[PDB]
């Protein structure tokens, strides 16, 4: 990565940390923040390093490759190239392949990221990767929010835990999530807690609901 | 398209 | 974080440390100082990083989200925005969403924290988070201070350990805690130790009590 | 801490190290040097961080709180406050609560420790804490030096190990420790080794005694 | 509102 | 390695990391990126250090030695040496043996890498090594892409995982890989999923295929 | 000759 | 310690390393180099830190205390103190207690070690400690070099291993060690190897002896 | 060590790494590169530190001591000393004992290594040590290259692994190793693979041989 | 009051 | 004398 | 007095 600006190699325990995360948590939602946390200020070379070091899960890595290709082609479409020799006091504009680091050298990425004004190629590639990881996490969710129903002997806290776990997995827009929380959460509770939640009212906070069905 | 898993980020 | 001022990424073993703390201790009181200790000088991006990397416990994380939203709306209420173009030698004032890092870039947070005079957005967001964690820890306490009573075969030291454990969990004000220590601690001891503590007097220190019922 | 002067956050493995020490060794004597070793140059905020992250043992932590309060009130008694506006080229004198870090900001502690001449608030608070830890370690010792007697089949080396273990636990003054070594050590040995130690003389070193009863 | 768990902090 | 330019020794946990990777993953594809990730900015001395510390697998290490020798002889062929005393303000051009570090000192490699303009001997030797590792990984693959066929009870995701695992192992050119994906993947699926994939069309993405046979 | 195992690199 | 000159605290894993060494190896010879290796450039405060953090073995730690006291009194005898006010451009000369760090502040030790010309108090105290550790290691050796005899079925290499293990434990002068190697090693071998070693000659190297009795 | 030039102490995990290597791998060939990798830029004091911290194997450590003594005496023979007072702007030339660090201070080694022009005492002592380790590794090899023969049911890859393992152990000159590879490898293969290797030809590469007997 | 556990410190 | 175990070094 | 355990140091 490049930290405040000096450039360092990706540390061993960052690599081992990312490999261990992929091995342990597979494609749980929290894998995506951890990824983002293990790659702050990272160049495209570091991002490709993290992705290439993943063993197995080659179907998801192939889907991620396809997503990266789509985002690259879209970038090249929105940024047409202009012919002409590069001036001695300037540097070329990156293509879609240069953002991914496939056709760009390390010092070209450094020169892009440290220039005034800056061209944040690492963060662009990073948000492309995070898009692909979003598609993977959403696809690999085994459950649907419609099937999360509270058991007759189940405490309210565990039911809410399952509900917001699946909800985080589905990655719907905040309005749709608002509707699922406002309707399904109270709707799919067990009879007693459901009655109490109905008595609480439409605009109750989650804290009031949990302490009410406690 | 998916909105992401960053609840607080 | 930003340490003396240079900016660094959140280290891998800080992440792994926080994840391990959440996995092991769940929502014990000491989780909150550890959190504060793992996030000194942290930007909002680092705080959101720590929160997002929590797997499971999504009910508590949702409550924490609600608390953060409330504190943000209150901040925006106490700080009304003024229209006008930002001067070349100044920078905008953050909203409630900028403190949480949802609508603020990393370099905007850095520019807020390193400016003269400083705007400590990381510590504001941090104290909001700590508020929410306080509500979570208080709610998840299984015991009440009224139910901590010394057994007939129980040594005094273990009884005091349980008592101040629950007391730390309840998070009442220092005056109420003073009353609970002054009344309940001696009140709920076993007959013999209770008599000895009565004979000690009203203004005895905890050391004198423990060495008296030793 | 503040090292040569730059200020850094308390490292993760320092925290984990202190937590592991408290979990493993409980309140053995060596816990106090380790504590001192894990908190060199530490600000009051770092010391309170280490203390707050202790789970369980809340009786000892409460006793430590009482000791810290006593030392703070004594400090405030010996240092009366003087009213008046703080000059632009000076800074206020800390109270007892500021030494403990309860009512002092981080940059106030840094400004106290780095000023010329220096006000070592971290070391004052540190020696208060070490006082409280001394009271705790002394109270939690299960043995007394009077009960350490050499067995008939016991080698001399193990007997000396037990003896100086309890001796280190009791924390008596060096003169009283000198008397316990001069009288009890030879007094409480088994008949044969006791006779040999009597034949050695009053001013023999521990090395000569161990190699004599070897 | 809760007062926190920082006994010494 | 040499990072931004200062020169440091190869760290212990980088060594231990590489040894553990060779012990665990043997010659899986992901071993090559990990290698590249553990040797960024590394001098030839560091690369030879990583290779020499491998215990066992001496057949593969010998093949790697042969490949390195071939690439060195080719380099010396494309770069003929010119006789003449080295000027006081210049430095000699490296031979094939100097790139591998066998006949070049450490400060000669540093002087080659830090000179203006730079001679990247570490990256040349590194790409030679990566060539040899490519030959080793390709040779040690136990499977062929023609034998990866979906079972009657096998889910589509696992079949794709096996398929792209072997595909990554074979290391064929991107056009040949494109043909294998376009023909064999749909061709070798079980009857039902095969029919569905035929109905999808020739230009479907992997995501659409996996969500179709889900 | 082999093309390498760097899928994204 | 103080490294090239800046002063740092003793690191956590240095402490944990020393504690683990004392727990594992007890008082084997190699404990002394490890100690010396874990305390390079260390101030007296760091040395006392390492010694104080040792749990158990209080007999050996007491002997070490006695040795340190003797060396301190000898130092004070060879360096008599001279009365007079300390000049503004000078600093006082340390006593025996200041070398051990018992009556000297940290910045006094730093001022002693960084002054021109330097007063190496850390290395003086360090060699005193190493003296005491030498007495402890020599005393705690269970074997004598006279009792190391080669078995009839024992290979020569293991016999030499035992022999030089005990020899390293005894810590005799190099001349006495030379005599023990020249006489006892060949003397105490089993009949066959003894005859072969006699046939080799008086001035054979250990390599020739081991490859002869191989 | 001394890295680019600043001097640091030998790190704890470098020590622990070297001790673990000696415990695990004993005197396998790869122990020597690891040693060299754990001691880059190391002063003689660091090298002696690594050697002294080895527990057990005292026969090999004694042989290593003898080799170091021989190389030292040879160095002193090739570099006769000249009497005369050392000039204020110069420094003395090291003897054989100064290279090993037995009679040279730390700052004398630093002054030797950082001087212009440099005197690389650490690398001289290092290559002496590596010589002794070469003699030890060669002596401790249990096998001979003449006894490595392919079994009737044994795959070719394992046979080559054994062969080049023993070959690396013997440490013969590159010409003798070339003859052993050219003659013994094909000579000692099982009948079928032997016939195929004969049919391949005299100048086949190892890759062609392994893929031929695959 | 206790004298501490620092035997050498 | 032995040639060493550095195959690539 | 003992000579130490530093064989090479
Ligand atoms: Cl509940
Ligand atoms: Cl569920
Ligand atoms: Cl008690
Ligand atoms: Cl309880
Ligand atoms: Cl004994
Ligand atoms: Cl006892
Ligand atoms: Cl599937
Ligand atoms: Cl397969
Ligand atoms: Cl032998
Ligand atoms: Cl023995
Ligand atoms: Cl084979
Ligand atoms: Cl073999």
């Amino acid at each position: 990565p490049i930290v405040q600006m000096v450039h360092q190699a990706i540390s061993p325990r960052t690599l081992n940390a990312w490999v261990k995360v992929v091995e342990e948590k597979a494609f749980s939602p929290e894998v995506i923040p951890m990824f983002s946390a293990l790659s702050e200020g990272a160049t495209p070379q570091d991002l490709n390093t993290m992705l290439n070091t993943v063993g197995g899960h080659q179907a998801a890595m192939q889907m991620l490759k396809e997503t990266i290709n789509e985002e690259a082609a879209e970038w090249d479409r929105l940024h047409p190239v202009h012919a002409g020799p590069i001036a001695p006091g300037q540097m070329r504009e990156p293509r879609g392949s240069d953002i991914a680091g496939t056709t760009s050298t390390l010092q070209e990425q450094i020169g892009w990221m440290t220039h005034n004004p800056p061209i944040p190629v690492g963060e662009i590639y990073k948000r492309w990767i995070i898009l692909g990881l979003n598609k993977i996490v959403r696809m690999y969710s085994p459950t649907s929010i419609l099937d999360i129903r509270q058991g007759p002997k189940e405490p309210f806290r565990d039911y809410v835990d399952r509900f917001y776990k699946t909800l985080r997995a589905e990655q719907a827009s905040q309005e749709v999530k608002n509707w699922m929380t406002e309707t399904l959460l109270v709707q799919n509770a067990n009879p007693d807690c459901k009655t109490i939640l109905k008595a609480l009212g439409p605009g109750a906070t989650l804290e009031e609901m949990m302490t009410a069905c406690q | 398209s998916p909105s992401g898993v960053f609840t607080f980020g």
